[PDB]
């Protein structure tokens, strides 16, 4: 019935230039491929073209030049439309995670998407219209200030990256990768070694830390993307909570909120020169596969005997941040333009791997 | 062109490497002096895989001998084939590891690893196309385990895309000659599982059993154990050096045998093994090779395959033989013993055939299994490990070299996770 | 002049090519060193060999072939074998590792390091050609190079040439026997290439040829040489119309027009009737009727499938030797009278017939007996889909648990390309059902 892992897929709206240059064909082109049909269901590549009667008869056994129904029916735990605003996204996306975190349980949000689907707009936003992260941290600090009485709260911030199966600190650069090693504690705490910690006092400090870390993030120009991420960026907010006026003692609690950027999967064909740029991509692909092999394994009750956490650094870093005692969400960002068609298809079925809902 | 760099570490690794180079030199018709005195043109066709040319028509093996005491180096250099090796490749210290993994990994081996890696870089840069590496060592020992795993880690850091084979001697439960075998074996398996593509789990008990019951030798010595391991090592890379009907390099075997990136611990075997008296009483054919290969008593890892299920199998035949017979025999083995093969792999057997038999035999075959029964081996080590860790029997010899108990805990946890992963596929759906 | 460019990819393709070029050199009287003693003893100048060979100044004959492999062993064997002087020195090898039996390595990482050389040599051969009929591609579905590199090469050839015919002579994996663990992945990932880019794909599985050798040739322990020789005989029968004069000539364009009913339906089965040993060559007439009947037996099919389970959509019989058309007509009538052989209701004609006066040649040291008559049957039928279904099952048995997927995705491939291709094969299978339904 109830599962801790949920999938939310957001459809980007067509930009002004793209809309103007692609509508001409409707009235290259756009041929919107994503047609939402329900809040839990979308259709990829529908047969909504008005002049379709001439070769719809080929589907009937008359001429076998095309018979491959390319239309797909995808089911997800939540769909966000092109006109859905940032507040509508956040209210159904990360508020329960914040409730769980303040309760004392870990929470996790993944953000996945290829190039040009609006991942950065979704998670980071703009100064005029800030993203999901700003709303999340603002609500956190508002709730903490509301709950100042009878409870003491402390906030710790960490921001690292996984790159070629090595851990790097972004807020504290020029540290040897060998120094940073995962160390599972006896009390189920991942506790990466020699990781810098920061104690921001407001959302502005948090965003300053985020920008400083992103300045150090690993990136290379590839394909049509001038700046393409080559690493999985992990932000961790540790909320430590104890009693103020009540049982003043050493006993306390602490939980973690994880916000995890996932470099998109890449077909090497796009990379010709290849080289180091080919190896990173390979590792990225492997990492993504490992993550899938966890999430699906966490959704199928049968395969709960053993979840393959050790297959990658990312999955091991989240050993106790995906199970039933932690609320996990995944924000899959896609684009309805045809220019990204194949990529979007791949992305959708990645989102389909979390829970293979056969029923349409 | 598809060239392998061989590294020898520790006493066991050096001895197996010396016997292996003797066998390989005999196969390619190389004298101990390094000159070629063969009687077939195919021997020199792909001799660059293991040997580098030298001016006066000489062939120096691409070997890298490593140790932390000079005794084994003096023994090898004074052997029958000692003069063939390059003198500059003998890298050694003066103070031994003393059967201590920490000394070989942190204190003593950290000094010599730079020199060994310098020689490794010099050997690898001269290669036209490097297929991968090949390490021989024992995990229950001192210098061997620590230096081998440190070299594996650093070469993997330096050559991430190349193959990293390994021929490890797993400590036996019964044949024991070192008190601190569990700590060394656990701390070595903690590193091998992360930094290798293939790991052939050899054990002295299985080799002693093969010598006693199959070969019917009254007084086995380490020379015979090295002989068996050498036959396995030669048979693994037979398709790199000679032509055949189905060629299969190291990467092809790794692709066809490793379903998931952590399950890469194998069970080797060599088919045509018989006593001298009983040679004339058997007809050497492909069915006999298959029957001896899949027999549980011919394994070199001392893990009963009947206690688990074969995730994958590879058979590398040598000699002139029919493909129909080979395919029929492999299909028959899979069908008759279906309980010992996982259901979610319709064909569990990779097959390769080379048309040049090993010198003195009409035909031969090498078996490389990958089954869940290997987990039992780790379980045994784990038992001994915990038996020494709840009381910390010999731990002060390790922490005195700068190690921490958290490293021991992490190694134990990783071995347990590997055991659980193999258990997850011993049962299936 | 009519030409045909042969391309051989992988170990299987190269060995089949060795058999094919041995057979062609035997057929045309060309010695292994490229010289033709007939032209010097008599004078020559009235012979037909340009379909496969190019003639230089000094009387040397260079075959129109391009041998391709990602490792040097097989090409090195060819470079030092009996036919070392026959081929041009441009037998292309990657000076690196093989594809390690996965589609991604041969299609994206290492395949793109020799594609330029292959395309350049094919361009040179095409420029030398005057009346290029098409390409004959030999490879293996279940392998590495033979799948991925073949896919890349045929993508490039479709982009460049486009209007030329392309014929696959592939080695489909058998139902039970298999010489590798990841054959289904490579075979399914080659669906796109064999469907969209090819024009006619001839599949042969090793189990059927093994059974044919055991039953008909009385060879208990056959090697790949026998299989390659049978495939070479079939290809020679297909291409004989371009080379030797005959009563009813059938070139490739005709073969495809009469065989392929729809663009996606281009997967025929191939059979060769008088496969028989010299000892059993006696005690039998081996007339036209006998060989024509033997072509239709389900045991003689070289793909492990039963034509009795499906409907024959088209057939092309190519006869060689002492044959008269009236016997062929009588044999076709005898076949049409039978009820066990079912034909679709929308192909009343059914049969294409070609006859050639050149009898088949016997390779020295071979197993096939010298015969006066022979026939090659090329049958487009719906039963082949059953074989595909078996392969699909195997794919699912690995893809549920994502076994071996990390190897593929770690070399440039993305995950979705798996499922996509499974859906392609599904659609192809659905088509082979829909064609088989009776007209309403
Ligand atoms: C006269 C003769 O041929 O007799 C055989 C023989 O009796 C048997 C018993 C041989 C013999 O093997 C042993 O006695 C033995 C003892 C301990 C460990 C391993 C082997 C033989 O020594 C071994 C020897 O093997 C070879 O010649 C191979 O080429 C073998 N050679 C070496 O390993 C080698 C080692 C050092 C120096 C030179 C060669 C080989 C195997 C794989 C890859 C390369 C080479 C063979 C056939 C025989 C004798 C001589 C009795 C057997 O071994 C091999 C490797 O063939 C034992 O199982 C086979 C079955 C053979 O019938
Ligand atoms: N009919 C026939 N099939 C062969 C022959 N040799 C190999 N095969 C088939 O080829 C398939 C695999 O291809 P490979 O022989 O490994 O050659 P490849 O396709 O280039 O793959 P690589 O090993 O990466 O080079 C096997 O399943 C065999 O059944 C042959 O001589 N005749
Ligand atoms: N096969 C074989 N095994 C050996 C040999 N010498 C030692 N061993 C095994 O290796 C283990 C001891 O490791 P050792 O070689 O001393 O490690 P090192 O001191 O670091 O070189 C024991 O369990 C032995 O069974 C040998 O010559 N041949
Ligand atoms: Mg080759």
């Amino acid at each position: 019935k109830q599962s801790s892992i949920s999938v939310a897929v957001r459809v980007r709206p067509f930009t002004e230039a793209e809309s103007n240059r692609l509508v001409k064909i409707d009235n290259g082109g756009l041929r919107k491929i994503i047609n939402v049909v329900d809040d839990r269901m979308l259709i990829f590549d529908p047969p909504e073209t008005n002049p379709l009667t001439k070769m719809q008869r080929n589907a009937f056994p008359n001429s076998f030049k095309g018979s491959r129904i390319r239309e797909h029916r995808f089911v997800f735990d939540r769909l966000f439309d092109e006109d859905c605003t940032q507040d509508q996204v956040y209210r159904n996306t990360t508020q329960p995670l914040l409730d769980s975190v303040l309760d004392g349980y870990n929470a996790t949000v993944f953000a996945y998407g290829a190039t040009g689907c609006g991942k950065t707009h979704t998670i980071s936003g703009t100064p005029e219209d800030p993203g999901v992260i700003f709303l999340t941290m603002k609500e956190l600090y508002n709730r903490i200030e509301e709950l100042k009485d009878t409870k003491i709260i402390d906030i710790s911030l960490s921001y690292l990256e996984i790159y070629n199966e090595t851990i790097r600190d972004l807020l504290n650069p020029m540290t040897q990768c060998k120094n940073l090693v995962i160390r599972e504690d006896a009390n189920n705490k991942i506790s990466v070694s020699n990781l810098s910690r920061h104690r921001p006092n407001s959302v502005e400090e948090v965003m300053q830390l985020i920008l400083e870390g992103n300045k150090n993030r690993t990136c290379s120009p590839t394909e049509a993307n001038a700046t393409s991420s080559r690493s999985h960026a992990v932000l961790q907010i540790n909320v430590i909570q104890k009693d103020r006026t009540g049982d003043i003692t050493e006993e306390h609690t602490f939980a973690t909120l994880s916000i995890i950027d996932l470099a998109g999967s890449e077909r090497a064909a796009a990379t010709k020169n290849r080289g180091a740029r080919l190896n990173e991509g390979a590792n990225i692909n492997k990492s993504l596969l490992a993550l899938g092999n966890c999430i699906n394994a966490l959704c199928d009750p049968r395969r709960r005997n053993h979840v393959p956490y050790r297959d990658s650094k990312l999955t091991r870093l989240l050993k106790f941040s995906l199970g039933g005692n932690c609320k996990t969400v995944m924000i899959v960002c896609v684009s309805p333009s045809s220019q990204h068609y194949d990529e979007t298809l791949n992305t959708l079925k990645y989102a389909d791997r979390a829970k293979e809902i056969k029923t349409k | 062109m598809r060239e392998i760099v061989h590294i020898q570490a520790g006493q066991c690794g050096n001895q197996i490497g010396a016997k292996f180079w003797e066998v390989i030199s005999d196969e390619h018709g190389i004298d101990p002096t390094g000159s070629y005195h063969g009687d077939s043109d195919l021997q020199l066709e792909r001799i660059n895989v293991y040997y580098n040319e030298a001016t006066g028509n000489k062939y120096v093996p691409r070997a890298i001998l490593v140790d932390l005491e000079p005794g084994t180096m003096d023994s090898v250099r004074s052997g029958p084939f000692g003069q063939i090796f390059r003198p500059d490749n003998f890298v050694f210290g003066q103070s031994g590891a003393g059967n201590n993994w920490a000394k070989g990994h942190y204190t003593e081996g950290a000094e010599l690893v730079d020199s060994v890696l310098d020689v490794v870089r010099k050997e690898s840069e001269s290669c036209d196309c490097l297929q991968g590496f090949q390490l021989t060592h024992s995990l229950g020992g001192g210098t061997g385990s620590g230096m081998g795993t440190l070299l594996i880690s650093k070469i993997r850091e330096e050559y991430p895309d190349r193959i990293m084979n390994t021929f490890s001697v797993m400590p036996s439960p019964k044949v024991s000659d070192t008190v601190v075998e569990p700590y060394n074996a656990t701390l070595s398996v903690h590193q091998l599982v992360e930094n290798t593509d293939e790991t052939y789990c050899i054990d002295n008990e299985a080799l002693y059993d093969i010598c006693f019951r199959t070969l019917k030798l009254t007084t086995p010595t380490y020379g015979d154990l090295n002989h068996l391991v050498s036959a396995t090592m030669s048979g693994v890379t037979t398709c790199l050096r000679f032509p055949g009907q189905l060629n299969a390099d190291l990467r092809k075997l790794a692709v066809n045998m490793v379903p998931f990136p952590r399950l890469h611990f194998f069970m080797p075997g060599f088919a045509p093994l018989t006593s001298r008296g009983s040679q004339q009483y058997r007809a050497l054919t492909v069915p006999e090779l298959t029957q001896q290969m899949f027999d549980s008593k011919n394994m070199m890892a001392a893990c009963d395959p009947r206690h688990g299920r074969y995730l994958t199998v590879a058979a590398i035949f040598r000699g002139r033989m029919s493909m129909k017979e080979v395919d029929e025999q492999m299909l028959n083995v899979q069908n008759k013993n279906s309980s010992y093969f996982v259901e979610w792999i319709p064909n569990n057997v990779k097959t390769a055939v080379c048309d040049i038999p090993p010198r003195g035999l009409k035909m031969s075959a090498t078996f490389i299994g990958n089954s869940t029964a290997i987990q039992e081996l780790f379980k045994r080590i784990s038992e001994q490990f915990t038996a020494m860790f709840r009381r910390k029997a010999f731990l002060h010899w390790y922490t005195g070299e700068g190690m921490d108990e958290m490293e021991f805990t992490e190694a134990e946890s990783n071995m347990n996770d590997l055991v659980s992963e193999y258990q997850q596929y011993q049962d299936a759906t | 002049m009519r030409e045909c460019i042969s391309i051989h990819v992988g170990q299987a393709g190269v060995q089949i090519g060795n058999a094919c070029w041995e057979l062609y050199c035997l057929e045309h009287g060309i010695q292994p060193d490229g010289q033709m003693p007939s032209d010097k003893t008599i004078g020559g100048g009235d012979d037909s060999f340009n379909t496969f060979f190019s003639e230089t100044g000094a009387g040397k004959h260079v075959p129109r072939a391009v041998f391709v492999d990602l490792e040097p062993t097989v090409i090195d064997e060819v470079r030092t074998g009996t036919y070392r002087q026959l081929f041009h020195p441009e037998q292309l090898i990657t000076g690196k590792e093989d594809a390690a039996n996965n589609y991604a390595r041969g299609h994206y990482t290492i395949g793109k390091e020799i594609i330029d050389l292959v395309l350049d040599r094919i361009r040179k051969l095409a420029d030398q050609c005057t009346g290029l009929q098409g390409f004959l591609v030999f490879h293996s579905f279940g392998g590495g190079t033979g799948s991925g590199f073949t896919s890349l090469l045929m993508e490039r050839l479709s982009v460049d040439y486009g209007k030329k015919s392309k014929l696959e002579f592939s080695i489909y994996p058998a139902p039970q026997v298999s010489t590798a663990v990841v054959e289904p992945y490579n075979s399914i990932l080659t669906t796109h290439t064999t469907l969209e880019h090819s024009d006619c794909a001839f599949m042969v599985d090793n189990e059927a040829i093994y059974d044919i050798c055991r039953r008909n040739l009385d060879i208990e322990r056959p090697t790949y040489t026998n299989l390659n020789r049978l495939i070479s005989q079939i290809v020679s029968s297909i291409t004989a119309s371009l080379r030797f004069d005959g009563a009813l000539n059938v070139d490739l364009t005709e073969f495809q027009t009469n065989l392929v009913p729809y663009p996606r339906i281009h997967f025929p089965l191939a059979t060769y009737a008088p496969v028989i040993s010299a000892e059993k060559a006696y005690h039998e007439q081996l007339s036209v009727a006998e060989i024509t009947n033997a072509c239709f037996e389900p045991a003689n099919q070289m793909v492990k499938c039963d034509p009795r389970h499906g409907k024959y959509m088209a057939c092309c019989l190519l006869y060689r030797g002492d044959v008269v058309p009236k016997d062929v007509n009588a044999a076709i009538a005898t076949i049409k009278t039978k009820r066990s052989i079912q034909f679709v209701d929308w192909c009343p004609t059914g049969f294409k017939v070609g006859i050639n006066y050149q009898p088949p040649t016997v390779v020295p040291g071979g197993d096939l007996a010298k015969v006066q008559r022979a026939v090659c049957m090329l049958s487009n039928t719906t039963a082949i889909a059953e074989a595909w279904a078996r392969l699909d099952h195997k794919f699912d048995l690995m893809y549920a648990k994502r076994a071996f997927v990390h190897w593929y995705v770690g070399e440039g491939m993305e995950e979705g390309e798996f499922s996509e291709a499974r859906e392609d094969m599904a659609a192809l299978e659905k088509d082979y059902e829909e064609v088989g339904v009776d007209s309403v």
